[PDB]
């Protein structure tokens, strides 16, 4: 739902992540897969060890996809609809796991950026971690 | 909760550096400030009302400091988790009745703030480590639930 | 998100409800209270016995909230926007307990029409209310 | 998992008018179309593309059945859910990697499917007994992830 203030939190913080977006993604990752390793099972075909490249490269895909939605946050239904397709229809992924990484998101956003990591901003980023979770799962739901 | 030679080395090198005066007003006021639901449990405390009230009240910044004791406890006890906890499960069960949920909530927020705090260090590899040790204190507080 | 046939399939299992839905609600608020005792924090002031008036009472209005959504089921946001406010806004409700109660609701209805409880309609009722729960929790997210 | 006399009660009556040979595979099946996700699991088994494929599917209602087994042993051995569940619960947890999350799912379309099959019988105090049982077993599997 998303107030005109976690808009521009958010949007502040994505400016300052900046061209590191893909690196953070892959590192988002990286951290899930290590906490919860039950996420795993639906990466059957990648090298999930530290310096994969698959890990990398999916890194960046992620990222893609959210700063698309961060600069679409007005119409993220439409935005991410195909998406939602993919995850939500033909991946079927469980719910809970989009949860587990948007808290790897936000742990690798405090540990990137101490001086932005503000509790509003946390909230906000929450917040539009929670929005882009609800419209991948839509299908679901 | 058994924790490996390694992760316990990565949990307790860690923990050592933590700025227990501070890091528990820290993850208190961001579950509040995040989960505005929660403070339906504090109230009294104060001004709640913008995030800035939030992380500058006295209350807080106290209270905070009296859960990460709890917290640097259980890191003592893993190999028992539920006799340590097992009175606090009693007082947020059975007196307060929160939602366990929110036990993992305040853990997620607790290795958010450590992360903010220790930046670099708090690899990926070590922030597996502290799910684990907040899914077990989580699971503990639980208990008088099960 | 819900598709053209859950719609149909709500709408049908409602109708079947008929004037039968204030003693449903009444019913699935008390199988919560009982079930998950810690909802109760939230009704200090009620007496929630069995027989209590209040239930009954409270059960009428919850009853009548969903029937509004369903009669608007395409704009539910405007239709219980009010009630988002009053939910997420000023009695702060732990969203965990909307999933608590749309189970019970589900039980009820289970309960209460063994003909028309199919599973693609427990599906489309699933469905449907946790829709309006993530309408009730969005001043939250 | 503690269960009073009363609750006791309400369980084992209810429990040994169940069909046992039709609820478990309703549970299944109803578990796969409500909650799709969990048909990752069991994308052998075959036709489980609409509802009234699942439901037919003489392999969901085979291991449905068996599902029911584990259930009606844990109604023996409540006193000791985990014990009882160990080695299912390295399956589910190790070898699956199944979220415990949705153990609980089935535990409450489970209590849907017995509220749908005795209907008025099914009254709030039974309701509340089945949610601490399904709760325990839910419980008990996911212990190995502790
Ligand atoms: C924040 C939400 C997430 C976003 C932004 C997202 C976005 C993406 C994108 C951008 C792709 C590539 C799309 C394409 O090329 O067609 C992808 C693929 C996929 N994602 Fe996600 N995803 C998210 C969460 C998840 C989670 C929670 C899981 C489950 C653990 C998951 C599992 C996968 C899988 C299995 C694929 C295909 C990977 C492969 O087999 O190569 N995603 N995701
Ligand atoms: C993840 C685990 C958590 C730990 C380690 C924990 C720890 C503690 C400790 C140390 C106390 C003080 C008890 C005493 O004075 O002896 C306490 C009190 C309290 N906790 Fe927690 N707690 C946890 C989570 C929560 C959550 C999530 C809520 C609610 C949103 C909550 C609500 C309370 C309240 C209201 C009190 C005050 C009780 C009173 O003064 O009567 N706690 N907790
Ligand atoms: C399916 C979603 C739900 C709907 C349809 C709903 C609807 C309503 C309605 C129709 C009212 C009266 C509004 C008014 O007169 O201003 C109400 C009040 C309220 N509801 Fe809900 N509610 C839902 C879930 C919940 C849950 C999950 C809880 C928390 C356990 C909750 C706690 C309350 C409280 C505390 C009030 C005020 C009661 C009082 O103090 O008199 N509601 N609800
Ligand atoms: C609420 C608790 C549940 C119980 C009591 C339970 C019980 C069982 C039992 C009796 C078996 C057979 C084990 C054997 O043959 O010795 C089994 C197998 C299986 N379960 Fe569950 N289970 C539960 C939930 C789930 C869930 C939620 C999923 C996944 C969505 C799942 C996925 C599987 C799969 C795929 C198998 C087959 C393993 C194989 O044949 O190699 N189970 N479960």
């Amino acid at each position: 739902v998303l107030s005109p203030a976690d808009k521009t939190n958010v949007k502040a913080a994505w400016g300052k992540v900046g061209a590191h977006a893909g690196e953070y993604g892959a590192e988002a990752l990286e951290r899930m897969f290590l906490s919860f390793p039950t996420t795993k099972t639906y990466f059957p075909h990648f090298d999930l060890s530290h310096g994969s490249a698959q890990v990398k490269g999916h890194g960046k895909k992620v990222a893609d996809a959210l700063t698309n939605a961060v600069a679409h946050v007005d119409d993220m239904p439409n935005a991410l609809s195909a998406l939602s397709d993919l995850h939500a229809h033909k991946l079927r992924v469980d719910p809970v796991n989009f949860k587990l990484l948007s808290h790897c998101l936000l742990v690798t956003l405090a540990a990137h950026l101490p001086a932005e990591f503000t509790p509003a901003v946390h909230a906000s980023l929450d917040k539009f971690l929670a929005s882009v979770s609800t419209v991948l799962t839509s299908k679901y739901r | 909760v058994h924790l490996t030679p390694e992760e316990k080395s990565a949990v307790t090198a860690l923990w050592g550096k933590v700025n227990v005066d501070e890091v528990g007003g820290e993850a208190l006021g961001r579950l509040l400030v995040v989960y505005p639901w929660t403070q339906r449990f504090f109230e009294s405390f104060g001004d709640l009302s913008t995030p800035d009230a939030v992380m500058g009240n006295p209350k807080v910044k106290a209270h905070g400091k009296k859960v990460l004791g709890a917290f640097s406890d259980g890191l003592a006890h893993l190999d028992n988790l539920k006799g340590t906890f097992a009175t606090l499960s009693e007082l947020h069960c059975d007196k307060l009745h929160v939602d366990p949920e929110n036990f993992r909530l305040l853990g997620n927020v607790l290795v958010c703030v450590l992360a903010h705090h220790f930046g670099k260090e708090f690899t990926p590899p070590v922030q597996a480590a502290y799910q684990k040790v907040v899914a077990g204190v989580a699971n503990a507080l639980a208990h008088k639930y099960h």
